[PDB]
């Protein structure tokens, strides 16, 4: 295996996803250089777990998983295990156990606009918390009363999404974000990724 | 998942010098420091920072050869030491930690997780 990690295509993406809607790619039969990752001063966030940053071109693993997304500056602490908050229960959540790397960064420059950026939504509204890894797409008429809504929005009948308004002038915790979520695999079966 | 203890505050008239220390409950080696300062109606100030490779390093411009930054891994501390000190360096003096790239250094107080208890810096005019 030669195969160079697309990882280019997860970080320098044109595009994220909402994070109610967040991104999954496989990364599979593949040489991962995580070095050029962490050796730089790209990120305010790199934060490991169950694994060493330092180590990680000393690892195989059985698949990697790149979650990616992008939410507020102040809501990158919820893309953690055992955090709570809008994002970690209603849009993304990690699992107790998790083995992986949560890295984010500033994205004011691309993901703000004057007047606002209303691209990039997020769940506001679920009966109950996402288990770890649940991606919910739906978005039914959230029954905040006792009167059902019947797919008609009025006073407690609730779109479940809301929109960031990602303005360049905000303070940095209502900024936007660019999250990577890498999940390391390990489960009887051959290492399909290994660092050089 | 780490505390931060602070200690070396002080009064001193301006021209005088003072050391400041962050003690890390756990290790600070995957850590960059920052020492922020806020004064009474002024709002919060990035002062200094260094990366968990402790080879970058940031300063307000108001601090530059005044204010040294460094750190020691053995003893898992970070120091501002404070030469040259003026009035307008009166503040409240905190440490704090973030979790970013081996060279990420920054002044923005929301990146960072855990702040430490603050130190007192009066220069007497
Ligand atoms: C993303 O693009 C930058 C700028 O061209 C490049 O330096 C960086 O290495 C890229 N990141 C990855 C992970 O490929």
């Amino acid at each position: 295996i030669t195969n160079l990690c697309p990882f280019g295509e997860v970080f320098n993406a044109t595009r994220f996803a909402s994070v109610y809607a967040w991104n999954r790619k496989r990364i599979s039969n593949c040489v991962a250089d995580y070095s050029v990752l962490y050796n730089s001063a790209s990120f305010s966030t790199f934060k490991c777990y169950g694994v060493s940053p330092t180590k990680l071109n000393d690892l195989c693993f059985t698949n990697v998983y790149a979650d990616s997304f992008v939410i507020r500056g102040d809501e990158v602490r919820q893309i953690a295990p055992g955090q709570t908050g809008k994002i970690a229960d209603y849009n993304y959540k990690l699992p107790d156990d998790f083995t992986g790397c949560v890295i984010a960064w500033n994205s004011n420059n691309l993901d703000s606009k004057v007047g606002g950026n209303y691209n990039y939504l997020y769940r506001l509204f679920r009966k109950s918390n996402l288990k770890p890894f649940e991606r919910d797409i739906s978005t039914e008429i959230y029954q905040a009363g006792s009167t059902p809504c019947n797919g008609v929005e009025g006073f407690n009948c609730y779109f479940p999404l809301q929109s960031y308004g990602f303005q360049p002038t905000n303070g940095v915790g209502y900024q936007p974000y660019r999250v990577v979520v890498l999940s390391f695999e390990l489960l009887h079966a051959p290492a399909t990724v290994c660092g050089p | 998942q780490v505390q931060l203890v602070e200690s070396g505050g002080g009064s001193v008239q301006p021209g005088g010098s003072l050391r400041l220390s962050c003690l890390g409950s756990g290790s600070l080696d995957y850590y960059a420091i920052g020492w922020f300062r806020q004064a009474p109606g002024k709002e919060r100030e990035g002062v200094s920072c260094i990366a968990s490779s402790g080879d970058r390093t940031i300063y307000a411009d108001s601090v530059k050869g005044r204010f040294t930054i460094s750190r020691d891994y053995g003893k898992n501390t970070v120091y501002l030491q404070m030469n040259s000190l003026k009035p307008e360096d009166t503040a409240m003096y905190y440490c704090a930690a973030l979790q970013g790239s081996y060279y990420y250094t920054g002044f923005v107080a929301n990146e960072y997780d855990y702040w430490g208890q603050g130190a007192p810096v009066t220069v007497s005019s």
